[PDB]
Formats: C-alpha cells, structure tokens, sequence
C-alpha cells in the first residue's frame, strides 16, 4: 500500500442577460445597477423565489430581493424592451432597501419571456 | 486588510468614473471635474478572503490639484491614467510617473489607457511602450464598454496579497426578505415618474 | 451538414 | 475648530496642525474630507510658506513637514525672484540644515526616507534658481561632504540624481530653451569631478544602501554624459561582474547596462567593439551562474512571481533585445562567440514562453527585428536556424485571435498583436518552409488523436495556418491545403455535440477564407465552399450563421471575379444562381446579416462591366427590397397611420439599410437602383418627418425617445446615409447636381430648419457636408441655402455650453469647413451680422477641448485667413481686417496660453504665425488702426507690437514690460520659422508660469 500524496440550496427556474437600473428620485436620473445574468432562484426548503443577479467579472450582487406577488411590471416610455417596478427590500448592498428598478434585456422577446416568468414566479411565491 | 491606492492622470482621462464603476455599477456622462482628492473604500471578493482598497482617486487639472503629491504619502499602490482619445494624455503619463514613484518608491503600478470604446483611437497601441522599462502593467480598458475593467485591481490584489492564484469569487447571496397601504400613494408617484423619464442608452446592445 | 460534399470535392 | 489653522493673525498651532494632517491621512469618511478642504486652503495660502520654517522645527509629524516643503516648493519654482534677498538667503539656508540634521541622525535618515526625498527635491529647486552663478561652490563642497559620511554620501547620490533628471530628463516642458541650456552646460561642467566622486564609491564597496544609490544616479547620468567615461574607466567591468552578482544591485546595474547598449559610440574602434562584446559576455556569464541557467523554465518562474522575479525577467528582456538589436553583428563573425551569441538567444526563446501579454510584444518585437534581418542579410539565417525553429513554435502556440474569427467586443490589442505575430511566422516560413509546414502538421496531428485537443488549441493552430497564407508554392500550398482541410473535417467529424462541431466548424471555414489562391484555382471546390456556407446559414447555432456571412463577403472581396464569369462546366455565371435562391438562402438570417449578404452581392456585380447584364443583375438583386417597397410606397401614402405600426416602420428601415448596404459595394454603379426609390424615398423622408413632428407635438419631447419616433427616425438617417454613400461615390456628377441635388434639399433644409432643436437630425449636417465635397463647386446657390437654413440655428444649438447637442457640434463645424474650402462665396453673401457670427462660431470652436471640433476650428480660421489673402486689396478683404484680424490675433493668443488647450498648440501656432507674418510682409493694405488713435503713417508693424505689448501687460500683469518687448520682438522676427516660433512661445509659457523670467532667454534662437 502506498500513500497519496449561497445559491447552492436553491433551483434556477430562469436565467437571462440584462442591465438593471435603478431610478435616482433626486436627480430624475436612471443610473445604471450592473450587467450580468438575472436569475430566478427556486429555494427547495421554502419554495420561495427571488432575482439573483450578478456583475460580470467582479461578480457582486446587483439584486437580491423576492418576486412579491404585489409587484407589477410596467413598461417604460424610451424601451419596448425593459420593465419598471418598485421594490420594497433588496440586499444587493447591504441593509434592506427599496427602489424603483429597471431592467433592460437583448430584445422585446426576451423582455416579454422575462414577464411570463416574472409572473409565474409571483404565482409561485403566492402559493407557499 | 486594506491597501491605499492612489489614481493619478490628466484631467478627463476617466478616473472618478472608472472609480464609480466599480463602487456603483453606474457611468456618469457628465465630467464633473475632481476637487483636490475624493477617498472611497472598494472591497472585492477574492478566494484569499476580502481585498479592502482605499482608493484615492486625485485630480488631473492644474488649478485644482489640491495637495499634488502629498496625497501619494503611503500608498502601497497606484493606477496612472490616460485617455487613447487624447494623445497629450499619454505624453503627459512620464510626468505622472515621476511625481508619483518619487514618493511611492516600491509600490505596484498599473497603467490604463482608457476609452478604447471611442472609435477613433489616437494613441495607437504600438505607441503605449512607457510601461516596459518602468515595470508596470499595462491594460487597455474602458469604464463605458466595462472592457478590461476588473484587470487593474486583479493584478494590484495579485501582487498586494503575494498570490499569482488570486481569483475573484462569488460574494455570498443570503435569502432576502419577505414584503404598507400608507406609502402606496407615495410609490404610485415615484413610479410614474420613472416610468416616464427615458432609460439611457437605448440603443446599446443591453 | 453538407460538409460532406466538401471532403469529396477535395480528394 | 480644525479650521483654527487658517487664520493667519494668530499663531500657528503646530499641534492643531498635526491632527488636521493625521485625521486627513488616517483619518476616514467626512472628518478626513473636512480636513482634506482644510489642507488644501492652508497651502494655498500665499503666506504659508512663511510658517514652513516654523513647522519644520517644531512638528513632530512626517506628513506636516511633507507639506510645508510643498509649499515651499510652490514659492521657489513660481514666486523665487520677487524675494527680498534675505528670504531667498534664509530658504536655502535651512533646508540645507535640515538635511544635514536628518543624515546625521541614523535613526531618522531610516524610517523618514520619504521626507528627505522631499527636502532633496525641494534643495533641487533652488538649484534650478541659484546654481552655480550663485552658488558656485555647491558641487566641491557636495564631493567634500560626501566623505565624511556614508549617509551623507548617500544622500548627496539622491540630490545629482535628482539634478540630473531635473535638467536633461524634464526641462523640456518646464524651462526655457535658454535655461536648460545654462544648466545643462553647468552640470557638464562639473561632472568629471562627480563622476570621480561615483566611480570611487564603487569601486571601493561599502554600504550597499550607498552603491545602490550610486548606481540609481548612474543610471540617470547614462542618458547624456560623453561615452568616454563608461568606455576609457573600469566601470563597465564593475557593472557586468560586481553589481549582477549581488541582487540588491543586479536590478539597476542591469537598467544601467540596458542605457550603455544605447550609448553614441564610434563604429570604427576596434577596442571599444571588443569592450561592448567584453560587457554583455560577463552580464551573460553571472546570469548562467547566479541567477538561473540557459535551460531554466522561465516560464514557471515568471508565473510563480517570488520576490522581484517578474520585474528582473523583464528588465533582462529589455536587455538583452536592446543589445542584440544594436550589437549582435559583433558577435556573428568571431567562433569563439557564438556559443554567447546562440545562449543569449536561447534566454531569448525562454523569456517568450512567458505568459504575460506585454512583455510577449517586447520580445516579439525583438524577433521582428531578427528575422527581417535574416530575410535580407547574406549569409546570416544559418547561425540561427535552431533559434528560429524553435521560434515557430512559440509563435504558432502563442497566436491570438485574428479581426476575422468572431466566434468566441472588438479587441484592437489583439488584432495588432496578431498582425505582429503574422509578420514575424511569414519571415520564419521564407527562412525555412518546410520546417514551418511540418510543425504545423504535427501539431494537427496531435489535435487530432486528442494529446492536445481543446477550443483554444485547436483555434490557435487554425490562426497561425491562416496566417502563413502567400509564403509557400501554389504546389506546396495545395499539398499543404488540402491536408489540412482533410485532417480539420475528419475532426469536425470525431466529435460530438454541436459545440464542438461549432468550433472546427468555424476554423475550417477561417483556413480556406485566407486561401484565395487555392480557391481561385479550384473552382469544384470553391463552389462547393459557398454552397456549405449557405446552409450554415439556416444553422441555429449561436455564432455558425455570422461566421457563416463573414466568411462569404471575405471569399468573395478576394474571388469576385470567378463569381461573375461562366464558369467551363456551368451554364450561368454563379451570381445568378445566388441571386435565384436568395430568398430560401437568407430566409433564416438576422437584417444585419441579410444586408451583409446583399452588400457581397453587390461586390460581385460591380465587377461586370457590360453596364446592361450588370443593371439587369442589380434589377434582379434587388427585387426582394424593391418589391416590399412598392407595397409600402401604395400602402403608407395611402394611410399615413402604418407608419406608426412599428412593423411597417422596420420594414422600411431594412428596406433602405439593404439599399445602403449595396450602394457601399457598388457606389457609382448603383445609380438605376437609386433612381428607381429616389423620388417616393423623398416623399417618404417628408411623410415620416410630419409624423416625428406631429407625435412631438402631441406627446412632448420626451416622444423622442419613444420606440416610435425613434424608428421613424432612424428611415430618416438611413435615407440621408443612402445619398450621402452615393454621392460620395458617383462618378457623373451632372446628374447629382441635375437629378439629386434640388429634390434632396427642398426634402431635408427646411424640415431641419423649422424642427424643434430635440428633433434635428445632425446626420442632416453630414450629409450636406458629402454634397458640397463633391459638387460644392456647381451649386453655388444651393451651398447659400445650405446655411441659410442650418447655420444660425445649430450654432444657437451649441453656443451656450460646450457641451450639449455634441454630435450637431462634430458635424457643424466640418460642414463650415468644407463650405470655407469650396463655396467660399457663399459666406461672401452673408449679411454682415450673420458673417459676423460666422466669426464667433470659429474662435467659440477655438476655446474646445473636443478635438473632434476644436482642429476643425483653428482649421477654417486658417482657411479663413488664406481665402481673404487671396482676394487682394478689395473692400471686403480690407473690412475684414478692420473688424476682425485682431480678433482672431487675440483668441488665439488666450487659447496658446490658459493652460487649457495644450492639444491644439502646434495650429495655434500655425494660425497665429500667419496672422502675424501677415502684417510684417505688409499683406494689410489699409491702416488696422482708428485715424485718431495713432499718428497718421505708422506702419502696421509698429501698431501691432503695441496691441500685443498692451494685451499682454493686462492679461500678464506679473510681466515686466521688457519681457513682453522681448518676447513680440523675437516672435515677429521668427514668423517665417515655425520650429522656432514655436520654441519661443514654449518659453512664453514657461515664464508667464513664474516671476522674474530672463527677457533675453528669447534671443536663444
Ligand atoms: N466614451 C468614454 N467616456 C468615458 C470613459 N470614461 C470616462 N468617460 C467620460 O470622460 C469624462 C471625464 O470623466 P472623469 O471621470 O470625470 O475624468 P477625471 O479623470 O476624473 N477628471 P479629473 O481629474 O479632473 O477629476 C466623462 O464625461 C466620462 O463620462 C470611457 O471609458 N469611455
Ligand atoms: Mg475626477
């Protein structure tokens, strides 16, 4: 004989590229949040789902918050291809926080595939 | 741990907004010139453990230098900047170098030449020799296009830590919260206003 | 694929 | 209450001093800024430095004292001369205690390194002020000195370093030509006694803090001391022996030796030959003994970067290219050097095996510089024939990503990495064809029984086969070509899974894309080439389709020509057969990559030269765009509402983008085409611009930035870039001018004219720009009506910042420019207060920082100046000098000197030197003077010096007037040599920085 010499607990219901950006009330100025995969995460003891989404390269949290059954999706007026809608606690930095977020995708069919799974994740967090 | 870093380079090169990239996510259009010096710490997740910079991110323009090179005091690495766009702000990168190594004599240099997103390129890449007898490391980046944009403090953690394995990791996502009538007039209001102020850059790729 | 008619075309 | 330290009337709390500055550098969050607002107002203070001699008494902080020699060193370098002469006196007297204080205490001389730095520079300020005509004993008493104390001594190395960088390294920008000079001739001087002082403490060791510092200003001296004092003294041994063996001294003494190899030296002398052979044999000799051998892994050194190994590689880099690019013909003839020649470039081949991007591009550029040799020297390629095969194989293991291979943002450093890569691999396949091919092979082979599979490998591989293309035989080639397409589909074939299919795949196609030759001569199979092309364009695969229609264009840019004929065993030549089955062919393409395809068609067809077959392949290539089109034209002018419906808005756009993207291959060959959409694509632009018009109006201005408007938007843009991609090109300008020209302005001017600024399209601007380039001359009235309708209100766009509207500002003023170039008489009818903004518009695109506007600026001022010269003495020319020459005389002159457009310097120079030039070479006909304000007959010259003497008084009040008379009296002189203007403006702008400057430093010419 010789001798030799946390999203882990969770379930990716979907997965898209995206820019998310947040709205500054006191400059009436959108400002960009992060670029990188926006991600629905299932969690297999809860059932509860939430966006997840991180920077490319440095790979910090951009969003982190559940997909509340009381959020709603709103177009934007220079986009077919974005949703704004108010969130009331994200921890991508930090302490709870709201915002008003934005999101922007590849294209109007992404954007679209995104709401359809927004909502079928609202229904989801309902439920449980 | 936490390593003071000083960022030097000509007026308009990109310093505060490649520094705000990475403390926000956000580009600022605007030039917004710095005044003396602005200190904003910036940690990154690395598989050593959390790398601490305090960043020093100093003026370019004369008139408002501020303390000049008393703000290099101690610090244990630096970022020269210039912008390949403007060819008087690489010829001006040996003058940055001069005042800054005079007082930082052993410290980890890297050295950016930003806005490479702008077609029109005039410091050609051929040109950009300045590093190789000085010893520093050169990256070509953009704080608009994000290209290269991690590079510099990569490197810089490398050689800070003493570990040419050094990755960037992952920070680790704990479960956010779960989800008030009285604020519902009040949300209904900062929502139409943000629906109805433009996204920027809409015809980006994303 | 027609890369098929490619490796005949060369021989 | 930090704040207690700004006033002045009081005494100065060096304590409160002190926690100001520990709270600004140790400090956090807003205490640190609060202080930080503070130190900046305490230093600038312009009494501060009356409180430094305070301070560096009675401070026991570091960071304290740091700042008060700031402050000291803004008083010297600025405000020096304006002393009485007991301050300048006192300044120097104690910092030269100061230092002497800090070196004898050995406690303080080690850990306040940074504050006797400081104190050496700010000493080398006042030498640049009081050295050696008042001071002429600094130098014997620094060698004195230096004796009776090793830290003394080691000190004093730092001051002559800094001397020497401060007067040959860094004078250019920052003294005049006249005082570099002095100083430069002063140290010159002296330096044979300071050149004693360093070689002794050399030769005789000691501590090495003290010979590192020694070697640190050798170093500096290298750049300008006579080379007699490295080649006529022992020094060279030293360097090469003594100093590498040690690794305190190795890194500088290596940088040393890097400067001797660029020394001016006689070619003729046999010794000095044989002393430049001497140096590098003994560097080479402790390099194989102390620090590593030939056969070391550098590359695992490099990547495990211990101590300082990363930046001693590089610098041995940095050496042994230098002195190879400089000497290696010295070591090419005698045998008994070639085992050193072949070792220093065996390190060579090892330092290229590193990973790391920019030191691979210094070594690549050394290689560059051998093999080009070895291409044309006789005799030579012999010596290094094992360098070189060995070299093959770095490179080709090394090659990046070429422009062409999109299967993975752009990356300009990688695609002049591999242009680099490609020049140096084509020399190494001329030096030895056969051992590039076999390599080549071999590698594959191992590509293929899976020893070196991967992405990445097998890419490079495929980039460095594209890149040899041309260097072999037409036989060779072909052999060698279709080996290799062999061996790639029988890869493509091995694997599974569309990824790895995806990726040879791709390769394949990249190989035979630079490989025009072996397709032009094979016709079977370059047919067979596109026809598989065509059906990756229905592959779904992310990246197989653009691969797919990048690879189409490149083949066809480079085989056109056997695309356009009859081919011997077809009935048709094969653009027909494309032109047939484009619909089906691109049915599953993305718009850009359909207008791609249909611009390489266009390439095709511009190579028939029947004008009728050609018009008729056009007619039938455009059927697919030209019938959408007549729908549309039916359909949207019938209920103008579809072009709201954001289908029928894209639909359109692609309709004209496929049309730009034909004209850009085609250019005057496309005018039926164009004739064909001409007239309803006018009508179209008017349609679509009421409806951005009415949805403003109805909506705001925020409507421009709705999907909506901005697809109607973009129909506009993509209409002008059609015209303006024509004009640009066409060849019978009768019918631009006859048939284009007048539809084109009545459809764009007064939309542009009478739109609200938010809705200006400034692609309106450029596309005038194109026009007049091209028939400028025949349309004199229509270039008016060009500015009557664009010129008042973009200028009132872009005159309230500098900012705002940036594309209008780029494309307004090359529009101005070309409209001074070519039409110069339509600013001639310009009422007077319109060419009086005219005026405005040209010095406000001086004051710029944007070189996109502000060359343009100094450009049409140039221009300007000229087309009234060339009107001879006329009244128009003659008011223009009256109103406006002075003007222009003293816009530039702020421009040249606040500071704040550097970039511009050299056509400020140029405009002003002509502006001036103009007046001494009496090319003024009348007086630019009022009939009361100076005596009747005074020349112009003798006005224009007082103008400028008094301009300057006010705007320089710091000045002494014979410094302004100076400086006007060399400028005039030397307006017909533009060097020398310009150096005297450069000492213009040095003394203005300064009080006291010397007036005669402008005789220096
Ligand atoms: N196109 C492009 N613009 C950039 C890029 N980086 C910065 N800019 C822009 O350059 C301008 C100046 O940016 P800024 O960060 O203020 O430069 P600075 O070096 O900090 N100036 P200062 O030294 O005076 O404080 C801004 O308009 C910014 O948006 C870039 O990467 N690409
Ligand atoms: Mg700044």
């Amino acid at each position: 004989h010789f001798e030799p010499v946390m999203e882990e607990d969770e379930e990716v219901l979907y997965k898209v590229r995206a820019k998310l950006f947040r709205f500054d009330a006191d400059a009436k100025e959108w400002k960009e949040r992060g670029t990188g995969d926006c991600k629905f995460l299932k969690n297999k003891k809860t059932n509860k789902v939430r966006i997840l989404m991180r920077r490319d390269k440095t790979l910090k949290i951009c969003a982190n918050h559940i997909i509340a059954p009381e959020y709603t999706l709103k177009p934007n007026v220079g986009s077919d291809r974005s949703w704004v809608y108010a969130c009331t606690a994200d921890i991508a930095e930090g302490e709870a926080e709201a915002f008003t977020f934005a999101i922007r995708f590849g294209s109007k069919e992404n954007a679209d595939k995104f709401k359809e799974e927004f909502e079928k994740a609202q229904e989801i967090n309902k439920k449980a | 741990v936490q390593f003071k870093l000083v960022l030097v380079g000509d007026g308009g090169t990109g310093k505060t907004t490649f520094v705000k990239r990475h403390l926000t996510g956000e580009f600022e259009k605007k030039y917004v010139a710095t005044l003396g010096v602005e200190v904003h710490p910036l940690v990154f997740h690395t598989n050593r453990g959390p790398i601490k910079f305090n960043v020093w991110d100093t003026a370019g323009q004369e008139k408002f230098g501020g303390l000049r090179d008393g703000y290099y005091i101690q610090a244990q690495c630096a970022i020269i900047m210039f912008d390949v766009t403007s060819r008087v702000t690489y010829k001006n990168v040996p003058n940055w170098h001069r005042d800054l190594v005079r007082v930082c004599e052993n410290i980890p240099i890297v050295l950016c030449g930003n806005k490479v997103d702008i077609k029109d390129r005039k410091v050609k890449a051929k040109s950009i020799v300045f590093h190789r007898k000085k010893n520093l490391q050169y990256y070509d980046i953009s704080a608009k296009s994000n290209y290269n944009f991690e590079k510099p403090f990569l490197w810089l953690a490398r050689k800070l830590i003493g570990d040419p394995n050094l990755e960037f990791v992952a920070m680790p996502a704990l479960a956010p919260p779960e989800v008030d009538p009285a604020l519902a007039a009040q949300y209904e209001h900062d929502l139409e206003v943000a629906q109805t102020t433009a996204l920027p850059d809409e015809d980006d790729d994303l | 694929l027609y890369l098929e008619e490619m490796v005949n075309s060369l021989l | 209450s930090m704040e207690g330290i700004l006033d002045f009337s009081n005494d100065l709390d060096i304590a409160l001093l002190d926690q100001v500055v520990s709270t600004f550098y140790q400090g956090s969050g807003v205490q640190q800024k609060q202080a930080q607002e503070i130190l900046t107002k305490f230093q600038d203070n312009p009494d501060a430095w009356q409180k430094a001699d305070q301070i560096l008494q009675f401070s026991t902080n570091p960071q304290s004292k740091f700042i008060a020699l700031s402050i000291l060193d803004k008083l010297i370098t600025r405000k020096w001369k304006l002393l009485p002469n007991d301050h300048r006196i006192g300044i120097r007297n104690f910092v030269v205690g100061m230092i002497i204080s800090m070196c004898q205490d050995d406690e303080v001389f080690k850990t306040q390194k940074n504050l006797i730095n400081k104190s050496d520079l700010t000493l080398v300020q006042i030498l640049k002020q009081e050295w050696p005509q008042n001071w002429p004993e600094f130098i014997p008493e620094l060698i004195g000195s230096s004796s009776s104390s090793v830290n003394v001594c080691e000190n004093n190395m730092i001051v002559l370093k800094l001397l020497s960088e401060e007067v040959f390294d860094f004078s250019a920008e920052q003294m005049t030509q006249a005082k570099a000079l002095h100083l430069k001739n002063s140290m010159s001087k002296e330096f044979e006694q300071i050149f004693k002082l360093c070689f002794q403490v050399l030769e005789q060791g000691s501590s090495s803090s003290l010979i590192v510092a020694t070697l640190e200003s050798l170093l500096r001296y290298l750049h300008w001391i006579p080379y007699r004092y490295i080649y006529e003294t022992n020094i060279l041994e030293l360097l090469s022996t003594k100093f590498m063996t040690s690794p305190d001294t190795r890194a500088i003494t290596l940088k040393c030796l890097t400067e001797v190899s660029n020394l001016k030296i006689p070619q003729d002398n046999d010794l000095i030959k044989r002393q430049t052979v001497l140096f590098f044999q003994n560097t080479l000799q402790q390099i194989a003994t102390s620090v590593m051998p030939v056969t070391a892994d550098l590359k695992a050194t490099y990547a495990n970067a211990n101590g300082n190994d990363q930046s001693f590689l590089q610098d041995l880099a940095m050496f042994l290219t230098t002195y190879l690019a400089r000497n290696r013909a010295l070591l090419e003839s005698d045998e008994s050097l070639r085992e050193l020649l072949l070792n220093a470039h065996q390190y060579l081949i090892q330092l290229s095996k590193i990973e790391e991007r920019e030191l691979f591009k210094t070594t690549l550029d050394y290689w560059h510089n051998l093999v080009a040799d070895l291409f044309y020297e006789p005799l030579k390629k012999h010596i290094y024939e094992e360098i070189c095969s060995q070299l093959r194989l770095v490179i080709i293991e090394n090659m990046v990503r070429p422009e062409e291979d999109l299967v993975v943002v752009k990356e300009s450093d990688t695609i002049q990495l591999y242009k680099s890569e490609r020049e140096v691999l084509v020399y190494l396949t001329h030096l030895n064809v056969i051992d590039t091919e076999e390599i080549m092979i071999s590698k594959l082979a191992r590509q293929i029984d899976g020893s070196e599979w991967s992405w990445h490998n097998i890419n490079t591989l495929s980039w460095a086969i594209g890149s040899i293309s041309g260097t072999m035989s037409e036989d060779t080639e072909k052999r060698f070509v279709v080996t290799v397409i062999k061996d790639l589909l029988g890869l493509c074939e091995q694997k599974r899974g569309k990824d790895n299919k995806a990726v040879v795949a791709s390769d394949i196609m990249y190989v035979v894309g630079q490989y025009p030759r072996f397709l032009k001569a094979h016709w079977n199979f370059l047919r067979t080439v596109i026809l598989a092309l065509f059906e990756f364009m229905h592959e779904t695969h992310e990246g197989v389709q653009d691969m797919a229609c990048d690879t189409f264009i490149k083949i066809v840019q480079k085989c056109k020509y056997h695309f356009v004929i009859q081919q011997p065993r077809e009935s048709e030549p094969f653009i027909q057969t494309i032109i047939r089955d484009i619909q089906k062919t691109t049915a599953d393409l993305q718009p850009q990559q359909v207008h791609t395809f249909y611009k390489a068609c266009g390439i095709i067809i511009s190579e028939e030269r029947s004008v009728a077959e050609r018009n008729r392949l056009l007619s039938d290539l455009m059927q697919l765009p030209n019938m959408a089109w007549d729908t549309i034209v039916e359909q949207s002018t019938a209920n103008p509402t579809l072009l709201l419906d954001s289908e029928t808005v894209k639909i359109i756009a692609n309709i004209i983008k496929t049309n730009v993207a034909v004209c850009t291959s085609m250019g005057a060959d496309f005018y039926p085409q164009l004739g064909h959409i001409y007239y309803n694509m006018l009508q179209l632009y008017r349609a679509v611009s009421s409806m951005i018009s009415a949805q403003v109006a109805a909506e705001g201005l925020i409507a421009t930035k709705t999907p909506k408007v901005r697809g109607l938007r973009t129909i506009k843009k993509e209409i002008l870039k059609l015209v303006e991609t024509y004009i640009s090109k066409a060849r019978n300008l009768d019918d631009v001018v006859k048939v284009l020209v007048e539809p084109l302005l009545n459809a764009v001017l007064e939309d542009y004219m009478n739109n609200v600024p938010d809705a200006r399209d400034a692609e309106v601007l450029n596309c005038m720009t194109t026009v007049v380039e091209k028939v400028g001359h025949m349309i004199p009235q229509g270039v008016i009506l060009i500015l009557q309708s664009v010129f008042e209100c973009t200028l009132d766009m872009i005159n309230k910042d500098f900012t705002e509207y940036p594309e209008h500002r780029v494309e307004f003023y090359k529009l101005l420019k070309v409209i001074n170039e070519k039409s110069f008489a339509a600013f001639l009818e310009l009422p007077p207060a319109a060419f009086k903004l005219f005026v405005d518009a040209i010095c406000w695109a001086f004051k710029h920082n944007n070189r996109d506007v502000e060359v343009n600026g100094l450009q049409i001022a140039l221009d300007l100046v000229k087309n009234i010269e060339r009107m001879g003495n006329v009244p128009f020319a003659n008011e223009f000098h009256k109103n406006y020459f002075f003007i222009f005389v003293s816009e530039t002159f702020f421009v040249l000197t606040d500071s704040d457009h550097k970039s511009g310097f050299s056509k400020q120079a140029l405009l002003l030197m002509k502006l001036i030039s103009l007046v001494y070479d009496n090319k003024i006909s009348v007086p630019l003077y009022q009939e009361a304000e100076v005596p009747q007959g005074t020349s112009n010259q003798v006005y224009l010096s007082q103008y400028l003497a008094n301009m300057l008084s006010n705007a320089f009040p710091h000045l002494t007037s014979e410094q302004i008379a100076s400086f006007l009296s060399a400028l005039t002189k030397q307006c017909k040599d533009l060097v020398v203007f310009k150096g005297t403006l450069r000492d213009f702008l040095v003394q203005i920085k300064e009080v006291g400057g010397d007036p005669t430093d402008y005789l220096f010419a």
